[PDB]
């Protein structure tokens, strides 16, 4: 993201200063009180001008910021550990030949 | 740990058929399996070779048969992992060129620390050459070495795992030092130069220019080189 | 229905522990999570974890912007240039795979098999001897 | 191979030889020389039961060998279950010191009721048996560890005593064949 | 829409039905040459 | 002696033998040349099954001096060049006896 | 035969697909599809162009 905010800086010519929501979080809205916090309660409530970030383009943040188009796409994978050898059985003789 | 097995099993096999081809009175003899026809028979059958007698009773026919398949898996295992052996030794292919290099990972190669050759992989273009620069600039600890000297024993210290790049009249030379246990191989990355240097506008300019052109078409620089790099 | 129904429960508290769940199964267990971050750890050390299959829904990660801001359209604009000019891929390529980390003698466990059978039909024989005899001697 | 004073004791020694290597083989643990946590990683002298730290920081120190592993042991099949047992249990070892002992007492027995020609028979398929459960159980021990390193001089206790069985088993079935035969000289004259 | 590492029986069921035909090839052979014998003994006896 | 040849030969070959020695002398002899005869075969198999699964095809020429040494395959240069100067003015051996 | 037959292993990606020559691989004569290649940098898809 440093680098893509270094490109998008380039493109619309305009200073920028990175900093690290203090937060530690994305966004979301609390269920009781309404309010947002993470990155989305930054932009919302005027605490910086840009995330460029991972940020998720989801239906609920659509709402309350505007999202550009996303810089990349991804989904859900499944991750398992790499095949490894594996121990011959005892009877592993008879291999070559089907049963 | 195998071939023990293999003996100890073969002895087992060898007692236990003569056990089963004796012990019992009832059978006296009426077969020619003592203790050293067993351990014979044994052995023939290991080496899948031809009998001069076969077991007639069925405990004796048991033991033969077992012992004829685990001849049978033996030798074939054998026989396959010998062919497994020579053709992973036959598709060994040395590393002889800079794109050979680049596609492995096994054998690590660093330049020098500060030089023209390390100024050279940062600003290029071709493919392999980039794929190098990234490589050596991502990887713990620094390939590079600081010094050519101690560079070079690097190559050495660390028995073919370390490769060095560097300068080919430098790599031809080094190789033919003592213990001479270092070798170049492929071909030159780039192309440079070796020239005479004189000052702007001194009048030993062109002469020099016609000398050095001179001697190469005479042969005279190619004599030298080979004087003091293979001769010497 | 599977994972809702299991035992023990097979949800993990945070992402960096299942990275680690799968590293101490052995293979028993797989993890879901997007396929960016699963792509950056298969490119990390010891580099025993790797990705499979397809994604199983389509998501994206955009700039925002605040609502009403005039960096709002030129921002888009430029996430498409760069898209279409290959810069997005390279910086992907750049933090993913530019700066990641990543015959034999037969044993005795190839034929023990073997020698249990012969060792077994060496006993079978042995047995099957000894009561012949004790028949005949009966 | 002649005589019957002379196979007698050669009998009686061999059977003792192969009774106390065994013994010996299953009591002292040096069966493994291999570097392995002895308590950082450092040469130990493994046995059967328990392996022993060897030219480190504490030498001597002497641990039970992990035979069933916990924190995550990943499981396998019961095939792999089975083989640690055997391993951990080492019931082929201990039955081959059973069956060589057993085998003691039967060739201790032909001195009282000579008659009685099925001991000699006895204590040879006790032998026999004997090798064959040293076999297996050797076999069993070298599959489990596969799972640098050297034999001491246990494992190769254990292995001439798997020799000396089957060679003392011969004789004892030769012993038999012999009175048999003198049972068959005497009955025609 | 409209739409291994083993040696599998595939790769040698020729050699069995080889193995088959040249059974069936000798019971024929057998059968044969037993009721010639038969033919002849019948005959001179 | 026409006995012991073909043992020897039919043991080599693994055909079988019509005889087998029966002394303990013999069959030591037996039992190295059978020993003998497995390892053979078996390493002959295995390397016709290696040179039969990788074909390497080598150049006869691999550098200067192997041009010159040879006489089977033949070498030479234009009518009139630069190229055929260099052999006639060459001074170094290796060059010498190509020109 | 057999062998070989192991180490026969079909096309996966396109990084395979660039190294091999047996099997040819063309894109549309006109479309989004060339411009990709002709501007990238990737020196895995640069190689293909």
């Amino acid at each position: 993201c440093v680098d893509l905010a270094a490109e998008i800086a380039k493109h619309c010519g305009f200073k920028y200063k990175l900093t690290i929501v203090g937060d530690g979080k994305y966004g979301a809205r609390d269920a009781d009180t309404k309010i947002w916090n993470g990155m989305v309660g930054e932009l919302v409530y005027g605490k910086a001008d840009i995330a460029i970030a991972p940020l998720t383009i989801t239906l609920v943040r659509e709402e309350v910021i505007d999202f550009s188009k996303p810089f990349m796409s991804l989904g859900i994978s499944i991750m398992i550990k790499k095949p490894q050898k594996s121990k011959p059985g005892v009877f592993s003789f008879l291999d070559p030949l089907a049963y | 740990e195998i071939w023990m097995c293999i003996v100890f099993a073969y002895i087992g096999v060898s007692v236990v058929l003569f056990l089963v081809s004796r012990f019992s009175p009832y059978e006296w003899s009426t077969n020619e399996f003592g203790i050293f026809n067993s351990l014979w028979f044994s052995l023939g059958a290991f080496m899948q070779q031809g009998c001069d007698i076969s077991p007639r009773s069925l405990s004796g026919r048991i033991v033969g048969g077992v012992w004829w398949f685990f001849t049978l898996i033996i030798i074939s295992s054998y026989t396959a992992n010998l062919a497994a052996f020579l053709t992973v030794e036959r598709m060994v292919s040395p590393i002889e060129s800079a794109e050979d290099l680049s596609k492995q990972t096994e054998i690590a190669y660093g330049t020098l620390d500060s030089g023209s050759t390390k100024e050279f992989f940062r600003r290029s273009k071709i493919a392999v050459f980039d794929k190098m620069w990234t490589y050596m600039r991502s990887a713990e600890p620094s390939v590079f070495v600081r010094t050519t000297a101690e560079g070079v024993a690097r190559v050495r210290k660390s028995k073919g795992k370390y490769a060095y790049l560097l300068e080919s009249t430098m790599n031809e030379y080094i190789e033919q030092r003592k213990p001479c246990d270092t070798m170049k191989v492929g071909g030159n990355l780039d192309s440079k130069g070796y020239d005479i240097a004189t000052p702007k506008g001194s009048s030993l300019g062109t002469p020099v220019n016609l000398a050095v052109l001179k001697l190469s078409e005479q042969g005279v620089l190619d004599k030298l080189k080979n004087k003091w790099w293979y001769d010497k | 229905t599977y994972m809702r129904s299991a035992e023990p429960s097979v949800f993990v508290r945070t992402t960096a522990e299942g990275v680690a769940r799968v590293r101490k199964s052995k293979g028993k267990y797989a993890y879901l999570l997007e396929s960016t971050m699963n792509e950056y750890i298969e490119q990390r050390k010891p580099c025993d974890t790797m990705k499979v299959g397809g994604n199983l829904d389509s998501k994206g990660y955009d700039i925002a912007t605040p609502k009403g801001s005039s960096l709002g359209t030129p921002v888009n604009l430029a996430v498409l240039k760069l898209s279409e000019q290959g810069v997005l891929d390279k910086l992907k390529n750049k933090w993913w795979y530019d700066k990641g980390e990543c015959t034999s003698a037969l044993s005795l466990s190839n034929v023990a098999g073997v020698f249990y059978i012969l060792v077994g039909g060496l006993g079978l024989a042995m047995l099957v001897a000894l009561i012949e005899f004790c028949y005949k001697s009966r | 191979l002649f005589d019957r004073g002379v196979q007698m004791l050669l009998t009686t020694v061999g059977a003792f030889a192969a009774f106390s290597l065994m013994t010996i083989a299953v009591g002292t643990d040096y069966w493994l020389y291999s570097r392995g946590v002895c308590k950082e990683e450092v040469m130990t002298h493994s046995g059967l039961w328990r392996t022993c730290c060897l030219e480190g920081n504490f030498k001597g120190l002497c641990k039970q060998i992990d035979h069933f592993p916990e924190d995550a042991d990943y499981e396998a099949d019961t095939a792999e279950y089975f083989l640690r047992a055997v391993r951990a249990s080492s019931i082929f070892p201990i039955l081959s010191v059973i069956l060589l002992f057993m085998g003691g007492l039967c060739i201790a027995a032909s001195e009282f009721y000579k008659t009685r020609h099925n001991i000699i028979l006895s204590a040879g398929i006790f032998f026999v048996s004997a090798g064959l459960s040293n076999i297996i159980g050797i076999i069993v021990y070298i599959s489990a560890n596969a799972g640098s390193y050297s034999y001491g001089w246990s494992f190769y206790f254990g292995a001439l005593s798997f020799i000396i069985a089957e060679m003392v088993g011969v004789l004892a079935v030769h012993m038999f064949i012999d009175r048999h035969k003198q049972l068959r000289a005497t009955a025609r004259a | 829409g409209e739409c291994t590492s083993a040696l599998s029986l595939s790769n040698v069921a020729g050699v069995f039905y080889i193995l088959v035909g040249g059974l069936g090839l000798a019971m024929l052979v057998a059968l044969i040459e037993f009721c010639y014998k038969s033919r002849a003994e019948a005959k001179r006896m």
